[PDB]
RNA sequence: UUCUGACCUAUCAGCUUUUGAUGUUAGGGUAUUGGCCUAACAUGGCUAUGACGGGUAACGGGGAAUUAGAGUUCGAUUCCGGAGAGGGAGCCUGAGAAAUAGCUACCACAUCUAAGGAAGGCAGCAGGCGCGUAAAUUACCCAAUUCUAAAGAAGAGAGGUAGUGACAAGAAAUAACAAUGCAAGGUUUGUAUUGGAAUGGUGGGAAUUUAAAACCUUCCCAGAGUAACAAUUGGAGGGCAAGUCUGGUGCCAGCAGCCGCGGUAAUUCCAGCUCCAAUAGCGUAUAUUAAAAUUGUUGCAGUUAAAACGCUCGUAGUUGA
């Protein structure tokens, strides 16, 4: 009493009420609506190959003061322009004018990361060579 | 400008070699030795 | 031998006569015992030469 | 087609890793039982938990229920075969009474150390690993081998080992022999 | 906002005023629709 | 051919019916029932229990992942059943095919041409191109497993065997021990200098295994002290286990799931040192379950935090002294 129907033959109400009310969940909407397969430029891949269009220096969100060196990349896979982060300070300096990048997601399932403003992707390999190795120097030598 | 400014600190710092290192224990030996170092007299 | 040896397990067969050995034993096993090496060694190149023929144009 | 043989994971991870008191308890278990990995604890724990889950299912099922009494007698009989339950313990509530040290004690390295064939759990582990132990005339290389009730007193040295009374033949021992022989010659 | 109206905490400008701006805006848009069609 | 069982969608509510929709009759057709097809005659039939459309990154099941109990997600992908063989379509042959290494034609492709003409179809096995975030050899064999024939004795890229394989899964090294020095305990136990014992991997030969080769195992030779026969991956403010450790940068460079660190003495950046976690594995992304009694049958909430239809009647609905 004072709640959901107890009735034996009331499964119909419980199913319809549940079915309709399910949609307000955020994860359920993204997964069960078509927008997933549409609006994501990675289109259900973790990873994508693109080419660097522009090197840009984005200023950090209000609590911090700092310019984050980033790369505007055009995906070859779907022909889409994205802005991607490049980890490693001198690695951006190493990276070339129209570099071929293997870009990934950024640890947050299409949501924003830290003080970066809508930059939802990060480049993790360039010209088939590893970003970590480029950052290291003990590990694998730069490309020719 | 900010394009110039990029990559400073790693290049800037005066790097030092990692010099002479003795090899560590592995495995069961390393864990047992660690257990003894922490927990025997010092537990 | 099995792990740590000192034991060897196998399988043996002893036939009634030499005619039985010829009759009911496998050719590789007869070779392994002692018999001549296998005939017509060529894989599928045999098939390739075989399939070419049209109605007694040539035997070869 | 694919191979039709089955396979299964050895363990379940203990989650929430930096529970200090739990972590240090595992280190004490490693220290005691001559183990190489937390995974060793976790596999023996997983086996114990599988047993505990079975024992819970049986004791939750009714008295005199045919499957339950059969499977229960079979389980206890197996505990007797393993020697995991001994003489003084003989019902499903003693299976619930079973503990992770009791299972760990079943390891061959523990038995070798206990019998005093080797001087320590690690020395026992290496003695087994160097193929120098044998259980009932079977050479064995596995220190984690879980002994049955009968086999505990059937543990002695591998026959073709030095400790078996056969040849050492070692590079050292042979080198000394060559040195003596060259000296004499 | 949500479907539910007003709820001035600290909030912003007046909800009735936001509503006035949108009602006026919708009419303006309706005039753009009229221009179109 | 009977019964029973579906994901999402109402910003899809009336559909179906001259072109058989639904019935009746008569025939024809079929392998046989059958609007299966033709004629004649009826005017029905299906629809909130969501019909009819539309979506689906939708082959179906046995099942898989996570499951305390519910559940939730997932099921090309070893078996069973279906579908398809460039697109559509049509036949022939035969008991069985609307076959596809059967045929014919059209469209989409496309090869040789002697310029008249002619022939071609990998979503069989390799291998290649393109696509891409992403995936192996034109290897050897019919010995087993089975299949087909004029059925033993022959065939079979079915099937087996290797090669490439850190997809996963299991087992499992990277020391052990005695001397000394130190430590604590007053004549004991524990542990950083030394130095003699034990050993696989590794290199070679066999026995053996095999279609053959290779692996396994087993034996015989060889054979470690820096046991160079070289443990890595990521951390040490908090969440969260270990440093107010040593230098450098100076709100810059930068890092860091999140909070944050950085404006000169940085416990977070760049090095170095020590320490810690897991370990031959550990990072990273994306998707997914738990987390979430944060979708709630079990098991939610609605005075003030989000949420009682303005109100009442009322058919279906659900509930019924």
């Amino acid at each position: 009493g004072s709640g959901k129907p107890s009735g034996l033959r009331a499964a119909r109400k419980l199913r319809i009420r549940r079915r309709t009310q399910r949609w307000a969940d955020k994860s359920y909407k993204k997964s069960h609506l078509g927008t997933r397969w549409k609006s994501n430029p990675f289109r259900g891949s973790s990873h994508a190959k693109g080419i660097v269009v522009e090197k840009v220096a984005i200023e950090a969100k209000q609590p911090n003061s700092a310019y984050r060196k980033c790369v505007r990349v055009q995906l070859i896979k779907n022909g889409k322009k994205i802005t991607a982060f490049v980890p490693g300070d001198g690695c951006l300096n190493f990276i070339d004018e129209n570099d071929e990048v293997l870009v990934s997601g950024f640890g947050r399932s299409g949501h924003s990361v830290g003080d970066l403003p809508g930059v939802k992707f990060k480049v993790v390999k360039v010209a088939r060579v590893s970003l970590l190795a480029l950052f290291k120097e003990k590990k694998e030598k730069p490309r020719s | 400008g900010s394009l110039a400014r990029a990559g400073k600190v790693k290049n800037q710092t005066p790097k030092v070699p990692k010099l002479d290192k003795k090899k560590r224990l592995t495995g069961r030996a390393k864990k047992r030795q660690l257990y003894n170092r922490r927990f025997s007299d010092n537990g | 031998t099995l792990f740590g040896g000192g034991r060897t397990k196998g399988f043996g067969l002893i036939y009634k006569n030499v005619d039985a050995v010829k009759k009911f034993e496998k050719k590789y096993r007869l070779v392994r015992e002692g018999l001549i090496d296998k005939e017509t060694k060529a894989g599928r190149r045999a098939s390739k030469e075989l399939k070419n023929r049209r109605k007694k144009v040539r035997g070869t | 087609p694919k191979s039709y043989r089955n396979y299964s994971k050895t363990a379940r991870n203990p989650k929430r890793p930096f529970e200090k008191e739990r972590l240090d308890q595992e280190l004490k278990l490693i220290g005691e039982y001559g183990l190489k990995n937390k995974r060793e604890i976790w596999r023996v724990q997983y086996l114990l938990a599988k047993i505990r889950s079975a024992a819970r299912y049986l004791l939750t099922l009714d008295e005199k229920s045919s499957k339950r009494i059969f499977q229960g007698e079979a389980l206890l009989r197996r505990m007797v075969r393993q020697g995991l339950l001994g003489e003084n313990e003989e019902k499903l509530d003693y299976v619930l009474g079973l503990t992770l040290p009791k299972l760990l004690e079943r390891r061959l390295q523990t038995k070798v150390f206990k019998l005093g064939l080797a001087k320590s759990v690690h020395h026992a582990r290496v003695l087994i690993r160097q193929r120098h132990i044998r259980v009932g005339k079977q050479m064995v290389d596995i220190p984690s081998f879980l002994v049955r009730v009968d086999s505990e007193k059937h543990i002695d040295f591998a026959t073709t080992s030095p400790f078996g009374g056969a040849r050492p033949g070692r590079v050292k021992r042979k080198s000394l022999k060559k040195q003596k022989e060259k000296t004499e010659a | 906002h949500g479907a539910s109206r007003y709820k001035k905490s600290r909030a912003k400008m007046r909800w009735k005023w936001k509503k006035k701006r949108t009602r006026r805006l919708q009419k303006k848009r309706r005039k753009m629709r009229q221009r179109s069609r």
